[PDB]
């Protein structure tokens, strides 16, 4: 039956249904609008009234305007017919190539796979990225979090990673743009058409695109992550394959929540966040997973606000992850790229029983030599290097060489750092950092290790300096 | 029962204070519908409640009493747009404040519009010329791109904007409609003298003729300051959606932030980080998205944005600055430690980057700026040691020599922008070594000397770089000719 | 018209008028009191009630007491005979020297100069003092921050500035003491007579003194900077002078306004300051500029808290 | 938990230590790796695993420590060590 | 000669009442008129002229700071007051 | 009844478990140990707490009497053993 708007505050709308009140999470349709304004129920306020969070701009709403329940939550197309197509939060396609034609549709709200459905297999995923593959390497069908403050190297890293893994992948891939720049889609789309992963002429298309950028109102940014992951859910369960899920930016989900929580009638938590931050993230994140029916490798870039790693948003995100790769501004401003903190990044896979004890013992050695260098950094900060002992003088010199050998020229970094992009095989990375640790290169200068692929290029780089 | 006042198109005002007016009635107003007050003052219908309408006042609250008659307008907060504004100064609403009569506005646009989606765009390609050497070479801005000016107070932020505005006259003096650039300067939270002294300066440089100024100074009501950027943004979008190229400068968003924080806190919305409301990211997200480069099918028009941010003591990690770093397609940092040193423009080269602006630079510039950026990092490769004269090495002492000259060259006077070829000529001077001998104390004097000489005598050689967009072997060798004999002639 | 006291809470008083209501910022006269009491309308609470902020002690108040709207904001004496006089926030002469007989009375509130009335010229106010004019020149119709208190002869520098503007430019000065210590008020008073700027006999005085003392409620401390500005505004527009305005100290004006916003019940902004801080500063500091008729150039003494320059 | 295998696979009955591992608002996959780990080491047999993971509603996570503490209390009160 | 020992403790005693009379809270939960509480108390000390007998009252407030922080709201008040 | 604290510095420096000997305590103490453990751990905790202090103070190049050399030699060995 019909329901009447009795109140409008921001993106939070109040609808009164005299007949048969619609449940929570149901998608409503507003009449008298030029384009489909969807309202998603959040709560029943009593007296035949519900509270809903809009899916678009609320400008031009009259107190009285009729609304119609759709007897279902928000529904979107899924399956192979969505590949090579961009759609918004509510399923409407936005690449202007006609509507998306399928038989199969799904709801963007779903329960998390039951405990029994969880997988326990742990196998490494090589990336060709040195700082990652050595110290915090991702696992096939694992949860990958790319933490980073403003302008530190997330969207660039997650693009390199696509170029590395997504292109040379057998199964399908889903990209979900959540609350980032719109041109960041127009870049990805035209770059992907160019590389063939999106095919316009035929349908050999491999990647599915969903967007809800920072132009979209809170409600849309709040649910657009769900839209994407639901498209990914299908390729995991209903077809049972190796799905790659990419999300940028996962923070905009909790930020958008932050934006409406006030108006929803909550009392503000820490940092003025939604009190429901804990569970809002849980139910949504636990879906993005590998099951016994299929596997999802999930790379999610995480915006850190005010470089505050203790902000309730990035700090709650850790708990949901298998591999955390933390990007640091200090590292970035030292001209180290990728700006990955080699002591704050961790992988649940770093276990000799998986990566091999030879991998593990080089990762633990590099971390020890770097922790020791960092703990001497407060004494050198005042005194200068001259004052160290002759034992420590060496450890400093190696750690610094290691620091720069952890830097790497990416292929997506080419078109502004002038250097040819590089992927490094895992045997070359382990053997590389072993030799620096073993003292074979105590004679090469530090900058010879700066921005190079394999270790054999450091030797080449040192010879150049004649 | 009734034969007089209606409650569907009219209000009453139940209470007024704290900026908001609770209005009784208004039964068929919309969300963000503009309303009028019995005193001529206009408001925005922000809240729609079962027993009242919450209206934000665009002016002094003192003018409104309980019982005032509130009237509809039907139009969702719109602003006068078009070409009848070029050379005019208007308020956040779009009313003439320069006292030069009314605008002859033939078109209107909404302040609360959405940015173009994924398909209507294309990767920036057209050169947005600043006229400043350090920017156009190292931090190249492109038409359709967002570039951030950020730094502490009194560090040259505003100056980068204006010299860029003065610069565009060299294109608007042309007839080529596809290379012209129209300007919009949005002043928020400033002193009314600072805005007034700016339009005078813009006039004395024949810049105003292609410029729209939106002013909501410190004295203006907080929501006027809030509305201001969006209003002028739409005035920019007009050119973008017409296949013309426009430029908007938001000076500045930090002052518009405190304005909106005032609104949110007066509204009693949950104070969060630095007391800022949950949607101060959104405030600047929806606005700067609206700067875009449209593909040819959409008309090939571009809106290019230069928003300003005032840091406190160099703190970039702060909430508001980090947000805008995460909105914009690149930054320009202005360190107080270079400004209060004499280096102007005070651009931190080791921190400022322009993401999508590289493939929008002149090739002739790339031929000189590429090995300039390379040797400038080679100089910034820790040369803080400084004092020793000739007590260091051999291969590293020349990098100290090159740096300071390539640094002095980037110094530039105010209100004096340079054509792209005039830049590649003075940069050519240091980047090849034709300044290595010269005393650092003199590089400034040498520039003005050499620069006005090639302006005077060698317009033929300048025109042959401009047209060719490339430093040809023929021009390169004819330019070697010019710097060598001028340098020998030069009297230090 | 007339209104009744519905509520007295600390320094915030509520008054209910039956018919028409006083617009926000209109002064209210509380009847039957010993001295004068002014209530400044801050809000309209609905139901024909206004929320007012007192400029003096709110003890001895009875619910229902008749309060008079003055039909206008806080009006103060303006004109040449306000020179050599100690004024308070409501115009009253507080030097016990007989009532200030000025022809005109002006309200302490008023909009900043229009965009058309602005001065597009940037000129230098020559102070006569060498250090100032050469290295740190004052902008005519600008604003100057004076760091450091007494113990270095702050009072002197001020007085010499008053002398030298009156001398060189024929422009009067106005001292607005925001949060003036009463000892320091008395001490500054006689220091000005003993030196020559205040003339207790004739009309050769060069300064108008306004005192917002510390022992006065936040309403009085928050608005006295206007009561001083309005006396200075007369000499800019009515006599076309290059005026001089001293505020000491500007931080106690900010803290005054923070207290008011804290009292009305507004949710505090960053570092405990008011949400209206930007405007609370803007609506006053933008009256101090060079107009077509004249100019006011303001010297402001600043207190920085915890020596923190990033403090709002 | 794994060190208790000695005491639980022997005759000694008043050295038996039973285990309750209560997971609060964790990743389900993580909790699954954990229970696998215990079953590989064959310690799972004397181990109750109470689970209120991140996907479960907050009110349940609130209660999970108490619930296991009642399950421990059974051993505690009836002459056993948990 | 009068010695208020101490004004930090009167500030606490006042704050209680305001918070419980439900007056708006500010920095460190202090009401708007707590500066005004001490400003009218300490100005009351003065030196009168021979016109008014020539007598004098002399004030000595005590303020307790925590960790030497003189930039705490109450101390900041009294420092400027005196 | 006490806590076990773990630091990343100790973890990455090699020490695993990364227990901070200074910050962590046990409120039941030796009463919770076998008389076999007490014979070798009876004074070890307070010994290593004193070692961890004198380790960062003796790195300033001062010539050390054999008595504080003895505690330096013992503390390095026992940290490796744990
Ligand atoms: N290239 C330059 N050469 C010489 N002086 C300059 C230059 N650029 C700026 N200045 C001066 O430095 C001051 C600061 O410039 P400005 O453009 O106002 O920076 P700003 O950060 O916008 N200041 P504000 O907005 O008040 O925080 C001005 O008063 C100019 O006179
Ligand atoms: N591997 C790299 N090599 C060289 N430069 C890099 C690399 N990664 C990042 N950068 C530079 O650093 C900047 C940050 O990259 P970006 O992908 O935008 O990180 P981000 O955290 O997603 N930014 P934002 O979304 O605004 O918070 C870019 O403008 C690059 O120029
Ligand atoms: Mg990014
Ligand atoms: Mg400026």
């Amino acid at each position: 039956t019909t329901g009447r708007i009795v109140a409008v505050i921001g993106a939070v709308v109040d609808v009164q249904f005299d007949e048969g009140l619609p449940p929570i999470l149901n998608a409503l349709e507003v009449q008298g609008r030029e384009t489909r304004l969807v309202l998603e129920v959040a709560q029943h306020l009593g007296e035949s009234t519900v509270r809903t969070i809009a899916m678009d701009g609320t400008e031009g709403l009259v107190r009285g305007q009729k609304v119609l329940d759709s007897g279902a939550p928000i529904r979107i197309p899924v399956g192979p017919e969505t590949l090579g197509r961009i759609m918004n939060v509510i399923g409407e396609p936005i690449d202007e190539r006609g509507p998306i034609k399928t038989k199969q549709f799904a709801a963007i709200h779903a329960e998390a796979p039951e405990f029994v459905e969880m997988s326990v297999e742990q196998e490494i995923l090589v990336t060709g990225i040195k700082v990652v593959d050595l110290l915090a390497p991702y696992a096939k069908g694992g949860k990958i979090g790319l933490f980073g403050g403003a302008g530190v190297g997330k969207t660039v890293l997650i693009m390199e990673l696509i170029n590395n893994v997504a292109k040379a992948h057998g199964g399908y891939s889903v990209f979900a743009g959540v609350g980032e720049r719109t041109r960041e889609g127009n870049d990805l789309y035209h770059e992907m058409i160019e590389s063939g992963v999106i095919n316009l002429k035929d349908a050999t298309s491999k990647v599915a695109l969903v967007y809800g950028q920072m132009n979209e109102p809170p409600g849309a940014r709040a649910r657009v992550a769900l839209t994407g992951l639901t498209v990914a859910e299908y390729f995991r369960d209903q077809e049972g394959q190796d799905v790659l899920l990419f999300i940028d930016n996962i923070f905009r989900f909790t930020q958008a929540g932050s934006e409406v929580s006030a108006l929803l009638g909550r009392i503000p938590s820490a940092v003025g966040y939604q009190p429901t931050l804990a569970t809002d993230m849980g139910t949504m994140q636990e879906r993005i997973t590998t099951t016994k029916k299929g596997s999802i490798t999930s790379v999610q870039a995480i915006y850190v606000p005010a470089d505050d790693l203790t902000d309730p948003a990035p700090a709650t995100t850790f708990a949901h992850l298998d591999a955390t790769t933390v990007l640091s501004r200090a590292i970035a401003e030292l001209g180290i790229y990728p700006a990955v903190d080699p002591l704050d990044s961790t992988s649940r896979i770093m276990d000799p029983n998986i990566v091999g004890s030879e991998h593990y013992d080089v990762a633990r050695g590099v971390q020890k030599i770097l922790q020791d260098y960092k703990s001497l950094q407060d004494i050198i900060a005042i005194l200068g290097m001259d004052e160290l002992s002759e034992e420590d003088k060496l450890t400093v010199s190696r750690a610094r060489k290691i620091q720069r050998f952890l830097s790497q020229p990416f292929q997506v970094a080419e078109v502004f750092t002038g250097h040819l992009g590089k992927l490094v095989p895992l045997k070359e990375t382990i053997k590389g950092f072993q030799q620096i640790l073993a003292g074979e290169y105590d004679h090469l200068p530090e900058q010879a290790f700066y921005m190079v692929g394999p270790i054999e290029e450091a030797v080449a780089k040192a010879d150049k300096l004649a | 029962a009734d034969t007089s006042v209606d409650l569907e198109e009219t209000g009453r005002v139940l209470s007024i204070g704290d900026g908001i007016a609770r209005v009784h009635g208004l039964r068929n107003v919309q969300a963000e519908e503009m309303v009028e007050f019995s005193s001529g003052l206009k408001g925005m219908s922000l809240n729609l409640e079962p027993d009242n309408v919450g209206v934000v006042v665009f002016g002094n609250d003192k003018l409104i009493k309980e019982g005032d008659i509130v009237k509809r307008t039907g139009a969702i907060v719109d602003v006068p747009v078009g070409e009848e504004l070029l050379g005019r100064v208007v308020d956040a609403l779009g009313n003439a404040i320069d006292g030069k009569g009314p605008i002859g506005s033939k078109a209107r646009r909404r302040v609360g519009l959405k940015a173009p989606g994924i398909i209507p765009r294309i990767s920036v390609r057209e050169p947005m010329q600043t006229g400043i050497k350090a920017v156009d070479s190292l931090v190249p801005i492109g038409r359709g791109q967002r570039e951030l000016i950020i730094g502490d107070r009194q560090t040259g932020k505003t100056s980068i904007a204006i010299d860029t505005i003065i610069n565009q006259k060299r294109f608007n003096d042309g007839t080529d409609e596809k290379k012209k650039l129209y300007c919009i300067y949005v002043a928020i939270g400033q002193k009314r003298s600072t805005v007034a002294q700016l339009v005078k300066r813009l006039t004395d440089a024949d810049a105003m003729k292609y410029t729209i100024v939106v002013s909501a100074t410190a004295s203006d009501a907080a929501p006027l300051q809030y509305l201001a950027p969006y209003s002028g943004c739409s005035m920019g979008e007009y050119f973008r959606d017409n296949g013309k190229h426009a430029l908007i400068i938001y000076d500045d968003l930090s002052k518009q932030a405190v304005a909106y924080r005032q609104m949110s806190l007066l509204l009693r919305r949950p104070p969060g980080r630095e007391a800022y409301p949950g949607d101060v990211f959104y405030l600047h997200s929806r606005l700067l998205e609206r700067a875009a480069k449209m593909n040819d099918a959409f008309g090939g028009g571009s809106l290019t944005a230069l928003p300003v941010i005032e840091t406190q003591a160099g703190d970039v990690s702060a909430y508001i600055p980090t947000n805008v770093i995460s909105i914009t397609d690149g930054q320009i940092f202005l360190e107080t430690e270079l400004f209060y040193k004499g280096i102007r423009p005070a651009i931190n080269v080791g921190l400022s980057v322009s993401r999508v602006g590289s493939a929008a630079q002149t090739r002739a510039m790339k031929q000189v700026a590429g090995t300039m950026k390379l040797e400038l990092a080679q100089y910034r490769e820790v040369a803080a040691f400084a004092q020793f004269g000739s007590d260091l090495d051999a291969a590293t002492q020349q990098l100290l020599s090159r740096g300071v000259r390539l640094t002095e060259l980037l110094k530039q006077g105010q209100y004096s922008p340079m054509a792209i070829e005039e830049q590649v000529a003075v940069i050519y001077a240091g980047v090849r070594g034709y300044l290595d001998k010269l005393e650092p104390s003199k590089i400034t004097k040498f520039e003005n000397a050499f620069l006005s000489h090639v302006i005077s005598q060698h317009q033929a050689l300048l025109g042959k770089i401009r047209t060719d967009g490339k430093i040809s072997e023929e021009s390169d060798a004819k330019l070697k000719e010019i710097v060598t004999n001028f340098l020998a002639g030069f009297e230090a």
